[PDB]
Parts: C-alpha cells; structure tokens; sequence
C-alpha cells in the first residue's frame, strides 16, 4: 500500500540526513 | 541508542513506545504495520527469568512519538491492546529465538505526519538488501550508553557476515537471527542498547525507495563494544507466522 | 516518573 513512505520525506521528496548512508553501502 | 543520533522530526513514523500503566514506565520499542497492529520483540512481554508476563490490560501503546518522557500533546496517540500474540515457538528458554509478539489495537489509528506504516519485506526485497555491508536503521529510546535521551536516537550500522557474528559470542546463533555492526578495526562504531527492544530495524529499497523493517532490536551482551555485535530477529523469516495470525483475527 | 502524566 502506503507503507515505508514517510510523510514528511519520501513524499515530500526531502531526504533524510543520514539516509544517503545507506544507499550509498547497497 | 549508542554513539547514535538525535532523529529528524518525522524520520520513523513507525516508531512505537510500549508504556505499562501501574507503574507508568517505559518498555521497549514497537512498530506500525499496519492500522491495528504492532510489532516488537515477545521478550518485552514474557521472560519467565525476570519475571516478566505483560497482559493487554497492563499495556498501552504510544504512536506518534519524538519525545522519550513528555505527553506529545496534539502529536502522539495512546492505544488499549485487544489482545496479545507470541510466537507460540519463542525460545525464552535459550536464545530468544523466535523473538516476536503482535498486538492488536482496540481501535485503530488514524494515520498522519508523524505516524505511519513501515513495509515488511517480501522474498526479493530481503534477498536484494540482507546483504554483508549493507547497512539499516535502528531507532529506540533506549540507553545511552551501556544514560536516556531526551529525544529519539539514530545510527546505521551495516549488517556483519555470518561466521563473524558467529564467532562473537557464547549464545547460539540461530536462522532467524542476524547481526549488524562495524569491525572494530573500521573506526566507526555504534550499537542498539537496552530499552531499544522491540525496535526496528529498517532498510531503504533502492528500487521503489519504500522503507522495510528487516529486524527487530532482540539481544547482545553490552552496547557499543569491540568485537561484538548487536542481534535482530529476521523478519522475513518469520514473515510467515506474521500474516497466519493476521489472517485468522 | 521522569514520565509526564498522561491523560
Ligand atoms: B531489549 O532492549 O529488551 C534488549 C536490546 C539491547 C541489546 C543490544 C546490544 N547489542 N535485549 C535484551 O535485553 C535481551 C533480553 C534479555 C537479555 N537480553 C540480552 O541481550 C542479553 C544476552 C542474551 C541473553 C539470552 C539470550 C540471548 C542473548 N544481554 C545481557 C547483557 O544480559
């Protein structure tokens, strides 16, 4: 459904501060 | 949280503190999955060993949550338990194997800025990103170091082969299990704590860019120690026993 | 305790 899509980022397209982090490691 | 990180305002709105009433505490962490249900570690609940056996009637749930001690006034919602679901095969016996509970929400939530759903993997997702060197999440309100923060914690730490996690402890290691931490010869540390359980362990996919929890904060022998590591129960694998239960109620 | 009262 909706899950994993934080209002406040994914959905405002803002990334997190450390998010990069991750997705960078993949 | 260890050698963690004040967490973004709406960063894990899926976070959940599970509160007791008589006497007004703090538990462990949760997760929202869905509009009535949560997740955490069934050892926030039963452990014979410290006596330990939390019934719906002495459980509340806290959604919405930023602020460890405070009432969240206009932000967070509070939620009576219907009833509680273990594992029937978790291993308080040995090594919390099988380390989950369900609880299901009287009412459910309406769903907002702060509060919302987390993704549980599927077969494919968990193949892509279970991976050694790939790092998560983990959240939690838990101690310091091995002391509360005033708002919630943050770190990512990549997730440690096999063997290695293996060769780091006395326990034994089961299936539904893994680890996830830095080699101590890689500067960079941090670890999940007490107070942490029940927490989530979450992965962003890199394909529709969904966050999905991949553990759930479980065990380890000290926080943020050389040479050891931080143990989370392998959702996926117990993915299973999750929809069973959510089938039947 | 170090909690504030709830509802
Ligand atoms: B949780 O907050 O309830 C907590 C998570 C913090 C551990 C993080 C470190 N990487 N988990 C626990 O407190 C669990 C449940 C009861 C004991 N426990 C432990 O982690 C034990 C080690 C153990 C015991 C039995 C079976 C497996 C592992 N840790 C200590 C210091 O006793």
């Amino acid at each position: 459904a909706d899950c994993g899509l934080r209002p406040l980022f994914e959905k405002k397209s803002l990334e997190d501060k450390t998010e990069r982090e991750l997705l960078e490691s993949y | 949280i260890v050698e963690g990180s004040d967490a973004e305002i709406g960063m894990s709105p899926w976070q959940v503190m599970l509160f007791r009433k008589s006497p007004q505490e703090l538990l462990c962490g949760a997760s929202l999955i869905s509009d009535r249900w949560v997740l955490t570690a069934a050892h926030c609940l039963l452990y014979p060993p410290w006596d330990k056996n939390f019934t719906e009637n002495d459980l509340l749930v806290r959604i919405g949550k930023h602020s460890r001690t405070r009432y969240e006034r206009n932000i967070e919602k509070i939620s009576m338990l219907e009833k509680i679901y273990i594992h029937p095969r978790y291993n308080w016996r040995e090594n919390l194997d099988r380390d989950i509970a369900l609880m299901k929400l009287k009412k459910p939530v309406a769903f907002s800025d702060y509060i919302h759903p987390v993704c549980l993997p599927d077969r494919e997702t968990a193949a892509s990103l279970l991976q050694a060197g790939y790092k998560g999440r983990v959240t939690g309100w838990g101690n310091l170091k091995e002391g509360q923060p005033s708002v919630l914690q943050v770190v990512n730490l990549p997730i440690v082969e096999r063997p290695v996690c293996k060769d780091s402890t006395r326990i034994r290691i089961t299936d539904n299990m893994f680890c996830a931490g830095y080699k101590p010869d890689e500067g960079k540390r941090g670890d999940a704590c007490e107070g942490d359980s029940g927490g989530p362990f979450v992965m962003k996919s890199p394909f529709n860019n969904r966050w999905y929890q991949m553990g759930i904060v479980s065990w380890g022998e000290g926080c943020d120690r050389d040479g050891k590591y931080g143990f989370y129960t392998h959702v996926f694998r117990l993915k299973k026993w999750i929809q069973k239960v959510i089938d039947q109620f | 305790g170090d909690f504030e009262e709830i509802p």
